[PDB]
């Protein structure tokens, strides 16, 4: 039957209209695999057909146009509506002749020009079904339908429209004037955001909005119109004076650059004046202070502070305030209707004067508008953090990263999925190698891409179901953290939410938190008190339970936590010791707090003997039934535990200069740690002797290492300290001698798992005590 | 901090990595990390090689590559940097800076030092040469 | 490191122009002063006036009364309703050896702004979001105290009728609690972060051609100084005029079915200001003299004991 | 058991508690100090005797219950008893035995007594309290009603079961959750919002959910409206068309709008699904479907192959009903987020047939 | 399973040789006749190269079976193309695929 009797059959109208949702509903959000399937049940020339077929009914214009855009230009919509609030510029010199004002005080057209801030291409391909199948597959893109003929009939039907609704006939086209021009509005603001057309087709756009204004009929805005048609005019609106903005921060790139240059030899010929200046000598290095001896942001700073002591001519620091006055002018400050900002503050005042307005919508649309004309400096400000400016010769790469970066905004929206993640793999391991990441880490910030790997974290932690992806993530962050120190300053700011997920192998979301404050005495010094005690509260628990991981590998049982507990110290040694040096605030109210669980001390000391906790892991690990039966040995890491238990400890030790003054609390923690462990414990672990390997080689994650040893020197050598000659040479012989010259044996793996050992746990311990 | 490398020795770097890529993943074997130096002029023996990879599988990952790549430069300009520091103080620049010509330089750089400390700096160091001062200077 | 410095003709220009856009908005664009706060409620004011239908800035208020109603557990941080938050508020600030007549009418013409809002409801959307606040002490509460302030700036009379009836007919317990909230997350003297910022400021340039950005860590003591000194100035102008209902309303909400009696609330933040500040003597009672940054501290905590004896003794004026 | 509890069964039905004085005239005088009271749990109306009891086996020696202040050795009313300033105890007026715990801190009558037994009293809210005892007047009936059908569930037939009271009481509780217009005015329509927000939670938590899941599961097993509907007789058979389509109603009555309450099916959501072919009340349960599968997101997700199968199943065998079309348009996504394993079960299903 | 009957003769002595490409105004349908695919509404000569198994096999075995010019019907067999499983949201598993194709140039 003719589908224009569905006009007065008035049940399958609707049926076929519920269908149309369902077609929007399963290719929506980028699913671009099965928006090629649609694309064979509504084909590309009954779709162009049926956008000007006017004997269509009410819901079903609607659907068929809405129908369009939902499988061909949606997912090119997001990505490039996504890229459109940064700036990033290059050094072409196209870009170097733009102005604010057109040369010939009158203000240019909005849209009308060339921009040159970086989008990447869109990537259709075209649809068949021919094709044979493959197999993962990589992608599918987004199919093609042809947009330079697209762009003439969308012009055409709006052309018509805006001249047949002066006309007031009685029968609109759709059965309203709500649907001839709503399903027109909505192509066209999306064909707009797209960059798609040509600058003499928005000339016609202009024209076809208030021809009285914009010209180099009766105008659109004076047409009475109804509510939701008016939502579509703002959505049409706010793309224009997103580009009198993008124009205006592409105008002040292009007047930097002409700046600096001109600012850089007059600098170095200032330089070189001074650098043959020899009739002072007090007041050469006031004029010194600036040249070397000041960081180059200071220089700056320093340099521009000529409004209202500068070395710059008055020649150009006149022109800067020239070009300062072409800038207010050019917004709404007058600095003492033919402007946009005329038009648009006359235009949605008047609205609110022709009725009351119930859609809210609408009004948060109308306001949001409004207050971005009249703050037309602080619209200007607001954006101006998410300008960048890079080189030339990076575009050819930077591009490829943005593309790069665009799939993980897309997979953002989607729950994640098994195929996904390899998709999301494959992404950031295409990042993290393409080399504009590192030279430019201010970018990165600005982009929010610390800030969006962030969040496909949060959404799978929410059992873990996708380990895989995780690991990936979260080393992408620990690398991240040390390409800049601001960067790390970032990633401190969710350390809470961070440490509510520090619930295995691989890396994992704690490793991000530490690496967010190794390093810095800033972060440290304000790491909060309430952000420490849930370090430790989940050090609570690894005593009382084990792992029931490792009971489910067959394991024998042990109470605490030999390899989970370890995996907090390592953590909480980076929070008291930095650069070699320990802090005081956060050692001193660490010990406070550990103090008040003390089921968080290894419970072989909370109690046997320390050495006799070591003599009791040697047995279970030499013996292999008592040893965990793969790569987890029980008795590994119950030395290892105990070998992160000591060294934190020696690392909140109060430093020697405190102890030279009578501080009394920093001597009162040093009462405690004393108290706490037993001297000549640590003597009996100091002297044990190893498996040396020769003629065959022992397994380290089974046996004693040196680092056992390393964590015990640190102790006794920042809290006990080594006083007399004899108790010097008591511990002498019985230790070290005996692995010096195991040592001098082997000149091998455990070689040089002690050769480090010595070289930086008791070669300085000996030049301590040499006279 | 990454950042202590300047851009075109990342390019030389990248350049030399994407080289001797195996099969532009940035995955190289342990052998090829030592081939890749000496591709750089760089001549460590395998005692400088084998604490790298144990410092970071037998795969070398551009990230983990590059790691390693700043610290063998970090510690190197760490010492160099001290000497030609002591150059503008000294007219000459052998070491002899006069103490007199120390207290208008030493309050006019920019760490905001005010009269006091650049006098306690002073007082617990006549000229007075460059290899006591890097040893008062560093602490 | 401070020697070996790198001149600005030496680096390449794309990060010299980075640095200098940081420098020029800085310098340049954040010192511009404009006064369109004004000339822009006057339009949304005057144009009711046309050829019982509500105003441009009637509509407004009603709207973000609105989103200010429906159910939720938080209150969303939008930035549109700060944007317009301190464009209402700046509408008084105008007004906020003299004669006698000629303050009159610097009074009257406050008068005449404080009636262009809270005769189209402005009184009511400020009393609503507090109790949609309930206790996050955000940004937003920042911004919406600005506004209760320069309605109730002054001693304004019929604000407050316009406001007693709000909690007398609504009966809203949330209100008083979401005080109540907001009066204990109030900072005080600390001695622990003190010497923290003291520390910090050990510091004075980092490494590595960056700066320390002393406005970053700021004060890390009493940051919540301006807020909580601005809560008690709002609640020193809701009995101003000597209004004694409300000399029987805050401290018994009788229609309610729960008082909170924030007189009573009120004196227990005194008294831990009280031990905090008493504390801090006992710090420089050894000390000789004071340093900079010790004064700033304790030139804070008092200046905001001003405000709140004088919001005391606002509960006590009237017998 | 009596018990104590936090701030949680604080709000909810089950710590809702009125005083009866002996006197029968004028009971709603004021209580006074030394006065002999029972004490009626509302929703199960028990007793409370320290353990709560029926009203059969309630006797005034038994369970006769008094305020006191402290224990010294000791037409309308004069207002005696302020409220939440009394802070006064309970004991037994034949035995002094004061009530005191021992989370569920177990409440018992210790002759010991304690320093933590002067507790203040605050009275509830009228419609809450009106939502209170008609769950008693409901359950009362249905569970009478379950057990009358489980008589005869064996027994073929070759007392009576309340059919015209259980009929009538049904429709005044859809009445009593409808929603409200959307042509009321805004301030009002979210004021009643919030109403019903609780007396919805307030049923589904003190039971009355499940209690209507079971009296649906001994009808459901009798497909056939009137040979199995036999085995009652011709009296209740004829009602039998009724009782099922009122029943779904008052169900999706509850879960609409409700997330916490949406939740609660995604456990048996194979349940709801096995039953869309019943033939009777087909628009009913595709109703309960269709509310439940937009509040709480987490219900999309636990759906296999073998559910979106049986829906277009149901569409090939129920004519072209646009209502099915929105429960598929709820199914692709969620809260702007999509769900890529249900886009593909729809497609590869739906549209290749092209039938 | 390769059948062309023809529908309009063409040229009979110009034959595709492999190596080269082919402008083919292609359409299809399935056995009920529902038509699943054309190539006249989007308007493009749909172009690709014999020998590389970019189509299926059961259309480039029909490709070089024509003379240029000719218009032919083919009838690509279930176990020719998209045997199994079939194309997804397209194609129902074994289905027999009906052709209209017109080699418009180029061998």
């Amino acid at each position: 039957m003719d589908i224009l009797e569905l006009s007065e059959r008035l049940d399958l109208q609707r049926f076929h209209s519920h269908t149309l949702r369902l077609y929007r509903a399963v290719c929506a959000l980028g699913n671009n695999r099965v928006a090629h399937a649609l694309c064979s049940h509504v084909d590309q020339a009954q779709l162009l057909h049926a956008l000007e077929d006017a004997h269509l009914p009410g819901p079903l214009r609607a659907g068929y146009y809405d129908l369009l855009i939902s499988i061909h230009l949606e997912s090119a919509c997001r990505s490039r509506r996504s890229m459109l609030s940064e700036y990033i510029v290059p050094l072409t010199p196209e870009t170097r002749a733009i102005t604010l004002f057109p040369p010939g005080r009158r203000h240019g057209l909005p849209g009308v020009g060339v921009t040159t801030s970086l989008r990447p291409p869109h990537h259709f391909s075209p649809p068949c079904f021919v094709a044979a199948l493959p197999a993962e597959a990589p992608a599918r893109l987004s199919p093609a339908i042809p947009l330079e003929a697209l762009r003439d009939k969308a012009l055409r039907m709006l052309g018509e429209a805006v001249r047949d609704g002066g006309q007031h006939a009685r029968d609109p086209v759709g059965g309203s004037v709500e649907f001839q021009f709503v399903p027109v509005l909505k192509l066209v603001s999306t064909l707009l955001v797209m960059g798609i057309f040509g600058d003499e087709d928005v000339k016609q756009i202009l024209k076809m909005i208030e021809p009285e204004v914009f010209t180099e009929e009766e105008g659109l805005l004076q047409m009475k119109l109804p509510e939701s048609v008016k939502l579509q005019m703002c959505n049409l609106l706010e793309y224009f004076c997103d580009q009198e903005l993008q124009h205006r921060v592409e105008s002040l790139a292009a007047f930097a650059e002409r700046y600096v240059d001109k600012l850089q030899a007059n600098q170095r010929s200032r330089y070189a004046l001074l650098m043959r200046a020899f009739t002072m000598s007090a007041a050469e290095t006031a004029r010194r202070t600036r040249e070397f001896r000041s960081p180059p942001q200071e220089q700056i700073n320093m340099l521009l502070h000529f409004k209202d002591d500068c070395p710059l001519p008055e020649d150009i620091r006149q022109d800067l305030q020239d070009f300062h006055q072409d800038l207010l002018a050019h917004c709404g400050i007058q600095l003492e209707p033919q402007s946009l900002q005329e038009l648009v503050s006359h235009m949605v005042v008047r609205w609110a004067q022709e009725d009351y307005v119930q859609s809210p919508e609408l009004v948060r649309a109308m306001f949001s508008l409004l207050h971005r004309q009249y703050d037309g400096l602080g619209e200007l400000l607001r954006a101006l953090p998410r300008a960048y400016t890079i080189s030339p010769s990076s575009v050819e790469d930077t591009m490829s990263l943005l593309e790069c970066l665009g799939q993980i905004r897309s997979l953002l929206i989607v729950q994640m999925g098994p195929q996904e993640e390899n998709l999301m793999i494959q992404s950031i391991g295409n990042i993290m190698n393409n080399k504009v990441f590192y030279q430019h880490p201010n970018l990165m910030r600005a982009l929010g891409m610390h800030e969006t790997v962030m969040e496909v974290m949060v959404n799978v932690l929410g059992e873990i179901r996708f380990p895989k992806m995780v690991t990936s993530c979260c080393r992408f962050l620990c690398y991240f953290c040390r390409i800049s120190r601001q960067n790390q300053r970032s990633m401190f700011d969710h350390l809470s939410y961070l440490l509510e997920n520090s619930g295995m192998q691989g890396s994992t979301p704690l490793d991000v938190a530490a690496a967010s404050v190794i390093d810095n005495n800033e972060l440290a010094l304000a790491l909060q008190e309430q952000d420490l005690e849930k370090v430790v509260s989940y050090l609570a628990g690894c005593g009382l339970q084990s792992c029931p991981m490792l009971l489910a590998k067959g394991y024998p049982d042990i109470g605490w936590n030999p390899c989970g507990g370890e995996r907090y110290l390592d953590f909480l040694r980076f929070a008291v010791f930095v650069n070699g040096e320990s802090v005081e605030e956060n050692a001193n109210v660490v010990v406070r707090l550990l103090i008040r669980k003390p089921e968080c001390f290894g419970p072989a000391l909370r109690g046997s003997g320390l050495l006799a906790a070591i003599e009791e892991a040697i047995r279970i690990s030499e013996d292999p039934a008592r040893d965990g039966p793969n790569r987890v040995h029980l008795g590994h890491a119950i030395m290892s535990f105990y070998a992160a238990l000591i060294d934190l400890l020696g690392r909140c030790a109060p430093e020697m200069h405190l102890i030279q003054a009578g501080k009394g609390e920093a001597l009162r923690i040093r009462a405690i740690l004393r108290s706490l462990v037993p001297l000549d414990d640590l003597v009996g672990i100091i002297s044990l002797p190893l498996q040396i390997p020769t003629l065959v080689q022992p397994k380290m994650s089974a046996s004693f290492v040196p680092d056992h040893k390393a964590s015990m020197v640190l102790f006794l050598d920042r809290v006990y300290g080594i006083e007399n000659q004899d108790f010097l040479l008591h511990v002498l012989d019985v230790g070290f001698l005996p692995d010096m010259r195991a040592a001098a044996s082997l000149d091998t793996e455990m070689a040089l798992a002690l050769n480090r050992y010595l070289c930086l746990a008791v070669l300085p311990l000996i030049t301590k005590c040499a006279p | 901090m990454a950042d202590q490398l300047t851009e075109e020795q990342i390019a030389e770097f990248k350049e030399a990595f994407s080289l001797f890529d195996k099969d532009g993943d940035g995955t190289i074997t342990t052998k090829a990390l030592g081939t890749v130096m000496r591709s750089l002029g760089q001549n460590p023996t395998e005692a400088e090689l084998q604490d790298m990879i144990n410092e970071v599988n037998g795969t070398i990952d551009f990230p983990a590559f590059l790691t390693m790549m700043a610290r063998k430069m970090k510690d190197t300009d760490s010492e160099e940097e001290i000497r030609e520091a002591f150059r503008v103080f000294d007219k000459d620049g052998n070491g002899y800076i006069s103490a007199a010509a120390l207290r208008h330089v030493m309050t006019n750089l920019g760490e905001k030092l005010t009269d006091e400390e650049v006098d306690e700096m002073i007082r617990e160091a006549g000229q007075v040469n460059y290899e006591a001062f890097v040893q008062m200077m560093t602490a | 490191a401070c020697f070996r410095m790198t001149p600005l003709y030496n680096l390449p220009t794309h990060r010299a122009c980075n640095m200098f856009l940081e420098s020029y908005k800085a310098a340049w664009i954040l010192t511009e002063d404009h006064s369109f706060e004004d000339r822009m409620i006057d339009d949304l004011s005057k144009a009711g006036e046309q050829e019982k239908k509500p105003d441009p800035l009637h509509q407004l208020v009603l709207h973000f009364s609105r989103t200010a109603l429906t159910e939720k557990s938080k209150l969303d941080e939008d930035y549109l309703y700060m944007a317009y938050a301190d464009i209402m508020a700046k509408s008084c600030h105008l007004e906020e050896e003299v004669s006698f007549e000629e303050k009159e009418m610097e009074k009257q013409r406050l008068l005449y702004q404080q009636s262009r809002l809270h005769t189209r409801g402005a009184a009511e959307m400020v009393l609503q979001m507090i109790s949609a606040c309930k206790g996050e002490t955000g940004a937003m509460v920042s911004s919406t105290l600005k506004l209760g302030i320069s309605i109730l700036n002054g001693g304004n009379a019929e604000v407050q009728q316009k406001m007693l009836d709000y909690l007398k007919d609504k009966k809203e317990v949330g209100f008083f609690q979401s005080i109540q909230a907001l009066m204990q997350t109030c900072s005080v003297l600390d001695l622990n972060a003190f010497e923290r910022q003291n520390k910090a400021e050990g510091l004075g340039m980092v490494n590595e051609d960056g700066t320390v950005i002393n406005r970053q860590n700021g004060e890390k003591v009493m940051a919540d100084d301006e807020f909580t000194q601005d809560l008690f100035r709002f609640l020193q102008l809701l009995c101003e005029g000597h209004n004694n209902d409300f000399q029987n309303y805050l401290r018994t909400q009788t229609g309610n079915t729960t008082t909170i009696n924030i007189i009573i609330c009120t004196v227990d933040y005194l008294l831990r200001l009280q031990e905090s500040i008493s504390d801090f003597y006992w710090y420089y009672s050894g000390k000789d003299v004071i340093e900079e940054q010790g004064k700033r501290n304790f030139s804070k905590a008092m200046s905001v004991a001003k405000q709140v004896f004088n919001s005391l003794t606002e509960y006590i004026q009237g017998p | 058991l009596v018990y104590y509890e936090g701030g949680a069964v604080c709000t909810h039905a089950r710590s809702l508690w009125r005083l009866e004085p002996l006197r029968i005239s004028w009971s709603g005088s004021h209580l006074r100090w030394g006065q002999p009271l029972r004490i009626r749990h509302v929703t199960t109306g028990r007793y409370l005797a320290l353990v709560v009891v029926d009203a059969c086996k309630a006797h005034t020696k038994a369970t006769s219950f008094c305020f006191r202040v402290s224990k010294e050795k000791l037409g309308m009313g004069p207002p005696e008893i302020k409220y939440g300033e009394s802070l006064c105890f309970v004991q037994h007026v034949a035995s002094g035995l004061w009530l005191t715990y021992a989370l569920k801190k177990k409440a018992i009558l210790h002759q010991e007594g304690h320093m933590d037994d002067a507790l203040f009293l605050t009275r509830c809210q009228q419609e809450e309290s009106q939502a209170a005892r008609m769950i008693h007047s409901t359950a009362g009936l249905y569970n009478q009603f379950i057990k009358g059908l489980d008589s005869f569930s064996g027994k073929p037939r070759g007392p009576a079961l309340p059919i015209e009271a259980v009929i009538l009481s049904l429709q005044d509780l859809i009445g009593y959750f409808e929603p409200p217009s959307e042509e009321l005015q805004h301030e009002e329509k979210q004021s009643k919002l919030r109403s019903l927000r609780n007396r919805q939670s307030l049923f589904q938590e003190e039971g009355m959910l499940s209690l209507v899941l079971n009296c649906i599961d001994r009808l459901n097993v009798y497909t056939t409206a009137a040979h199995f509907a036999e085995y009652a007789g011709e009296e209740a058979a004829e009602s039998w068309k009724e009782i099922v389509n009122l029943l779904y109603e008052l169900l999706a009555s509850l879960i609409r709008g409700n997330r916490a309450n949406c939740a609660l099916f995604s456990t048996n959501l194979d349940w709801v699904v096995s039953k869309l072919d019943r033939l009777e009340a087909s628009s009913g349960i595709l109703e309960v479907l269709y509310c439940v599968l937009i509040e709480s997101p987490e219900v999309l997700n636990i759906i296999q192959e073998n559910h979106i199968k049986s829906i277009i199943s149901l569409l090939d065998k129920h004519g072209r009903n646009h209502k099915v079309l929105d429960v598929l348009c709820s199914l692709c996504v969620c809260n702007g987020v999509a769900v890529r394993s249900n886009q593909d079960l729809i497609t590869e299903n739906l549209l290749p047939g092209r039938e | 399973g390769v059948e062309i009957e023809t529908i309009s003769p063409g040229d009979g002595r110009t034959f595709p040789k492999k190596g080269q490409t082919c402008v083919v105004h292609y359409t299809g349908m399935l056995q009920n006749g529902k038509k699943f695919d054309s190539s006249r509404d989007r308007n493009k000569p749909f172009k690709f190269r014999i020998g590389k198994q970019e189509v299926i096999k059961g259309f480039e075995e029909g490709a070089a079976q024509m003379s240029l010019g000719q218009r032919a019907k083919l009838t690509c067999t279930p176990d020719v193309a998209y045997g199994a499983t079939g194309h997804p949201g397209v194609i129902p598993p074994n289905a027999t695929l009906i052709f209209d194709v017109e080699l418009l140039n180029l061998e």
